[PDB]
């Protein structure tokens, strides 16, 4: 079977499927992937250092190597071992019931005042006669630290005090989900699983992938190093 | 239609009195954008920009395209008229009758030649009918290899007629010279004239084969040029 | 037209574009296809581009009359517009490449530095590669500037106090000043969209702000400025990314005399020496070009090698085939004269032209050896007795190609090219003749 | 509609470039985000790649990242087209009398002559320079 | 603006300082406006040039220029962390109390942003703190609401 | 679904059809909209054609049409697969 | 193999009752003990 083929014809009828699925489960982006079933290597990633904990170094993997990696030729699926980083909103049930506020409320805010708005222009097309300047309109903008989803204002009171996020929640950076915890060697570390995609050569594709590897590899912080724990391809070289 | 959005209710005043879309705003069919402002010398202007089909034919679908915009002249509103900025039909053309006039051109001026030294219009014939056989070979082997009729195969057929030329006088040349020196008849002249040349011509096959193949075995947008000349003049040369 | 330049003022510069060009060049020009808010480094009110279409190559006569003299004069009077950088230039050959001269360099963000700092990084290159002239030249960033943007705080305590939703304020904002999409209507039995927008003079300056009216949930119509607070600040029109990461783009080309290989290995020692966190990669031409460069020895190579072991085979000889290969350069030579004399260039065409050329002075001195060498080895002759024998019975058949060659070039005596392949197989033949001789007996002395 | 670079690269640009995985052979990926409110993603492809099988697989991730996209894109929708504008010809549409806007024009050539030249014989593609007609409401604020 | 004008706006926005003491020697107007009313010297402060932001106030640049919403370059220069260049605008007679349309000072730019030695400076030429915005909010007011005690210690 | 013939037509067959344009080896392709709300454009590809690839450069073509389509007809979703006019057999089920 | 889980029933007689949203009930168990995927927000130049 043709495994380009099979995939467009299983997409096709997911297609169908997709609209009655839950709102929650289209936002997490349903993935459909030929591989094989296991793994072609791991890729490894510690701090030599210790300037970065196990949270850390599982960021940074994500956010810059692994969608390098996921579109690299041959590479069916490619699995983080960590979590990338998320905006978590730690809600106190106590401090919230004191302001007489629900996490509806919580959730209302956050959609209202971490908005990235489309406010349009000045001078804008179709303009009138003898305009002057064209210029485009900044309204809100996506929220980009911690300090600043702490400072969201979810009420004022009748005296005039103001009740922030900060005050009815502990706010950080944090996984996306805290299931998976790496360790090589027993030192904390992240990781990159590869699958091989159906049909693609194991050889060729590890060559692809430390190629990629190495265009980053001088853009790291400090003590971030790469280990190879699992590699099934210096056996396939070696045995030949 | 506008009067139908103009007559959107919007409100119902206390006294029962209306408030429709119209009252508080302009209504008309206008464009989906107006960022951009086409004109040609001056003129309000659109246009169609046409792609060829794949394995389609650039002469016959342009001349169809000028043949459905004439049947819809007799339906345009008035003010309007057709015009092409842009047409890559004149380049096509042009390639197909240099192929015409270069093979004529040739063929007149080779019986011209062979008349001038050799001095009999039966052996003049002889290239007039070879010519043209290995030709229409050639564009039987681009049709086979899966080639199409442009710039790049025309202009490499061109330099092709120029070897074709060549093998078609070498062979006569070479039996009208047996024949003068040793007296033998037509039949044999040409079996001992052959005798000289055929291990040759067998040689020449494989040396220009050496010489023009491997340019085909380039990577990416210049290795596909390259192939054009190649698969066109070695296809040429080996019927030859 | 710079940062802030409206479509009316881009349309009298297209206007003045096509007065000069149905003016100045109604000899040659056909058309002036004006396109006002389209352009090929961005998009934008203040951009436009100007599609010029010419009449039949027989109704523009002469060099002066062609699309680089025009361009070269088109630049010039453009030169003399105010606030503007107006510039003609030709299409390239092939549409579908695109510019397929000089080089494309992607500088890239490589660790979240931000727009502002890789804004610096470019700035540092382009300014090291105006301090080579003799290697770099025309080294651009392809992409526009960062340009002034009107930003606009909504106070969330005044919004909340005076009961307005962000919602109503946000919708009220983005639909009047942006334009918004609602639904579909069917206009004469075809689908085409609904567009509410505020009216042209409700959405211009600053001032206009003020005139738009939220409804409060008490009731109350607040005006905007009530609750709204502004400020201008400069932000990029048009951001670039390269696989996945922020990038800007610069184009440019080797400098005259220098090879485009050069080039970029100068942009490269350029590019070592930016700040930390940013890198570069080769797109599009300069991707395919490097590529190529690789495999061009590899071919060569082999080519010769199998040319050599065809003779080889051929002759029954490894050392007589060197007599045949040592005419490659007769027929070059004649093709190179032709070329520098008239003013040709090495494109393709001309390169495909040489091969030709050497395939069939090849071809002549393959049977010159040929004739020569069976002489020696069936009727037992001498080597100068055989060699002289030989050309002789292949002189005729030479000339009659030649001859047939060069009445068949000689009507395009389109002059230019018309010298080109008529030089080439000229001295091609002219030397061959005298020169295949002289291969066959030193090749057959020594060895 | 109505926004800008940042906007448009913060919520479509990247979300897109994200999910844009597991295609194969793919040799780079370059995208612009610019202040007309528009983004472009070129996906180039190594030679010899199939490029329906190259266009679908890229079709398909992006139909799954649809969803993560907002709510205004995907009401306008996203368009996948192959990336080779070798045109045939380019026929220029004018109106000489001046009783013709270029709307006015690009809707008749869009309801009348586009689908007639789409069905010609040998015709792969055909692109309109220009939109039809669209319902504009020009809303009054003093009234309002 | 003139044709020189522009140029000199063009230069002192990407920090050529050699273009920009030419332009001072050609007699470029030093107060050319920027078609949303920003000066050289705003578009220096803005983009931080220590250089031209001297050079300027040296051929008798308007210290408090003000834009079309009636931001000064001091504005700008606090705003955006330019420690050198408030001291110099300052010493050079900038209006420490500049209020824009919206009624911001320099002080309220500094205090949101958070940079603290410009805020200390600012206060020593004369800042006034208990200076309010449209809203009614002074300094101490976006400190607090930014969490900032450093700062907040400061504004009293 | 709950569309008339002409509705359907309007706003989804023609903006289908208009964008089936120039696909490889298309012999002819027959269409119909009902009251029910279905649409079947069905393309119908010259004799040895790769029937896979028939499919892929439809779904292609089509993706084009997808963004201009009604919400409601995105939200039931839109299938691309090769089809068969006659039934093999029918196989009846009963109660005794 | 089957485990221990905390089934809770919502009596919707005494939500209709107090005048509680039942969407409001589920959000609210959902968001604090699942957890609640709200919107983007951009994490030094990435979207998260
Ligand atoms: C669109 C592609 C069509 C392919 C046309 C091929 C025609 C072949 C006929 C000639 C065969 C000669 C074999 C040597
Ligand atoms: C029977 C003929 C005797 C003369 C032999 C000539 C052999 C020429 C063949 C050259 C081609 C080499 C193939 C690799
Ligand atoms: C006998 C030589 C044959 C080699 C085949 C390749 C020819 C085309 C390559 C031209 C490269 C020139 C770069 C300026
Ligand atoms: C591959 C070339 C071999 C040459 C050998 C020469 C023998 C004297």
């Amino acid at each position: 079977t043709d495994a380009d083929i099979a995939q467009v014809q299983v997409q096709n009828k997911l297609q169908l499927a997709m609209p009655l699925l839950p709102q929650e489960v289209q936002q997490q982006g349903v993935s459909v992937e030929k591989s094989s079933s296991s793994f072609l290597m791991v890729v490894g990633v510690i701090n030599t250092d210790g300037t970065m904990t196990q949270e850390d170094i599982s960021d940074y993997v994500a956010a810059n190597m692994k969608d390098a990696i996921s579109r690299t030729s041959g590479v069916g699926d490619v699995q983080l071992f960590g979590s990338q980083y998320a905006m978590r909103i730690w809600m106190n049930p106590n401090e919230l019931n004191k302001f007489q506020l629900t996490p509806v409320d919580v959730i209302t805010a956050i959609k209202a005042q971490n908005a990235q708005v489309a406010a349009g222009q000045l001078g804008g097309t179709p303009p009138v006669k003898g305009q002057q300047l064209n210029a485009s309109i900044i309204a809100q903008t996506r929220l980009t630290s911690t300090e600043e989803f702490g400072k969201i204002l979810l009420k004022v009171n009748q005296d005039g005090s103001r009740v922030l996020l900060r005050d009815v929640a502990k706010i950080e950076l944090g996984g996306e989900n805290y299931d998976i915890i790496a360790e090589f060697n027993g030192q904390p570390a992240s990781g990159l699983g590869i699958k091989l995609a159906t049909g693609a050569n194991a050889l060729d594709t590890a060559a692809a992938i430390r190629a990629e590897l190495a265009k980053m590899e001088p853009f790291f912080p400090s003590g971030l190093k790469i280990v190879y724990p699992y590699d099934t391809t210096p056996f396939v070289k070696i045995s030949i | 239609s506008t009067e139908e959005f103009g007559k959107i209710l919007l409100k119902v005043n206390q006294d029962g009195s209306r408030v429709l879309l119209r009252d508080v705003a302009k209504i008309e069919l206008g464009g989906e954008n107006y960022d951009i402002i086409a004109e040609f010398n001056g003129q309000p202007a659109s246009g169609l920009g046409i792609k060829l089909a794949t394995g389609a034919n650039a002469l016959d679908t342009a001349a169809a395209i000028r043949a459905e915009l004439a049947k819809m002249e007799p339906f345009f509103p008035s003010g309007l008229k057709i015009v092409y900025p842009y047409d890559t039909t004149p380049f096509v053309k042009i390639s197909i009758h240099e192929v015409v006039k270069t093979l004529v051109e040739a063929i007149i001026l080779v019986f011209l030649v062979m008349y001038l030294f050799l001095q009999n219009f039966r052996a003049t014939l002889i290239p007039t009918i070879a010519v043209p056989v290995v030709l229409l070979g050639t564009f039987a082997v681009l049709a086979a290899f899966g080639f199409s009729i442009n710039t790049l195969t025309m202009f490499g057929m061109v330099l092709a007629i120029g070897l074709l030329v060549d093998d078609a006088i070498v062979v006569v040349e070479n039996v009208e010279r047996v024949m003068a020196e040793e007296g033998l008849p037509p039949k044999e002249a040409t079996r001992k004239s052959m005798g000289q040349i055929q291990g040759a011509l067998v040689g020449i096959a494989m040396v220009l084969s050496a010489v023009f193949v491997p340019m085909a075995f380039f990577g990416g947008s210049t290795g596909a040029i390259y192939r054009q000349f190649s698969i066109t003049i070695v296809s040429a040369m080996a019927l030859s | 037209l710079p940062a802030g330049a409206t479509q009316e003022r881009t349309q009298k510069v297209l206007n003045e574009v096509t007065h000069y060009y149905l003016t100045k060049e109604k000899n040659n020009v056909e058309s002036v296809f004006a396109v006002n808010g389209f352009g090929f480094a961005g998009r934008g009110q203040n951009t436009g581009i100007a599609f010029v279409s010419l009449k039949d190559w027989a109704d523009r006569p002469g060099e002066e009359n062609k699309v680089e003299a025009i361009t070269m004069r088109a630049t010039r009077a453009f030169s003399q517009i105010k606030d503007a950088m107006v510039f003609a230039f030709n299409l390239p050959a092939i549409v579908e490449l695109g510019t397929a001269t000089g080089f494309d360099f992607e500088l890239i963000d490589q660790a979240g530095l931000g727009h502002e700092k890789l804004t610096q990084a470019r700035n540092q290159l382009l300014a090291e590669a105006a301090k080579h002239p003799d290697m770099l030249t025309s080294v651009r960033p392809n992409g526009l500037e960062d340009t002034p943007q009107f930003k606009i705080d909504i106070d969330q305590e005044k919004a909340q106090a005076l009961g307005v939703s962000i919602n109503d304020i946000n919708t009220t904002l983005g639909a009047a000043w942006g334009g918004s999409y609602v639904n579909d209507f069917i206009d004469r039995g075809r689908v085409k969209k609904v567009y509410v927008m505020s009216e042209a003079k409700y959405r211009m300056l600053p001032d206009d702000i003020g005139d738009w009216y939220v409804r409060a949930a008490d009731g109350q119509m607040v005006p905007f400025s009530a609750f709204s607070s502004s400020r201008w600040e400069y932000g990029s029109p048009r951001l670039e990314r390269y696989n996945g990461l922020p990038s800007m783009e610069i184009l440019g080309q080797a400098a005259p005399g220098k090879s485009t290989g050069e080039a970029m290995e100068l942009m490269e020692q350029l590019a070592s020496k930016l700040p930390t966190g940013v890198g570069y990669d080769w797109t599009g031409m300069s991707y395919q070009e490097r590529l190529s460069g690789n495999q061009a020895p590899s071919l060569y190579a082999i080519s010769l090698i199998v040319v050599f072991l065809c003779l080889a085979a051929l002759y029954e000889s490894w050392s007589i085939p060197f007599s045949v290969m040592l005419v490659v350069p007769l027929g070059v030579i004649g093709a190179l004269l032709a070329a520098t004399f008239r003013g040709l260039t090495n494109d393709v065409y001309f390169q495909v032209g040489l091969l030709t050329t050497i395939g069939l002075s090849a071809k002549n001195a393959i049977l010159i050896v040929e004739f020569a060498k069976d002489l020696m080895d069936k009727e037992g002759k001498g080597l100068i007795e055989a060699t002289l024998d030989a050309v002789r019975m292949r002189l005729r058949p030479i000339l009659m190609t030649s001859l047939a060659f060069i009445l068949g070039v000689m009507p395009l005596v389109q002059n230019a090219v018309g010298t080109g392949v008529m030089g080439g197989m000229v001295t091609a033949t002219v030397l061959a003749i005298f020169f295949v001789p002289v291969f066959f007996v030193v090749v057959r002395r020594r060895f | 509609p109505g926004a800008d670079a940042k906007t448009v690269q913060d919520t479509v640009t990247q979300v897109i470039e994200q999910n844009m995985n597991g295609i194969d052979n793919l040799m780079y990926m370059s995208s612009n985000s610019d202040s007309t409110g528009t983004v472009q993603i070129t996906l180039t492809f190594e030679s010899g790649t199939d490029a329906d099988i190259a266009q679908v697989q890229v079709q398909n991730k992006l139909q799954l990242a649809m969803p993560l996209l907002p709510q205004e894109v995907q009401q306008q929708g996203v368009s996948v087209e192959k990336s080779s504008s070798s045109f045939l010809m380019v026929v220029g549409v004018i109106n000489t009398d001046g009783t013709m806007t270029q709307e006015d024009i690009s809707d008749y050539v869009a309801a009348n002559m586009k689908d007639a030249i789409s069905r010609t014989s040998g015709v792969g593609d055909v692109q309109l320079f220009g939109s039809q007609y669209a319902m504009r409401i020009w809303m009054n604020p003093n009234e309002l | 603006g003139s044709d020189l004008g522009k140029k000199l706006l063009e230069a002192a926005r990407a920090g050529r300082d050699d273009e920009v003491r030419i332009l001072m020697a050609n007699g470029a107007d030093v107060n050319a406006a920027d078609v949303v009313g920003w000066t050289p010297l705003h578009l220096a402060a803005y983009w931080g040039h220590l250089e031209i932001v001297e050079v300027l106030l040296k051929n008798g640049a308007d210290v408090n220029a003000y834009d079309t919403l009636g931001s000064t370059p001091l504005h700008l220069a606090a705003h955006f962390g330019h420690l050198e260049i408030v001291e110099v605008l300052l010493k050079n007679g900038a209006d420490v109390n500049a209020k824009d349309d919206n009624g911001i000072t320099p002080l309220h730019l500094a205090a949101n942003r958070g940079h603290l030695e410009i805020v200390e400076v600012l206060l020593k030429y004369g800042a006034d703190v208990n200076a309010q915005d449209k809203f009614g909010k002074t300094a101490f007011d976006i400190s607090i609401n930014n969490g900032n005690e450093d700062l907040a210690e400061i504004l009293q």
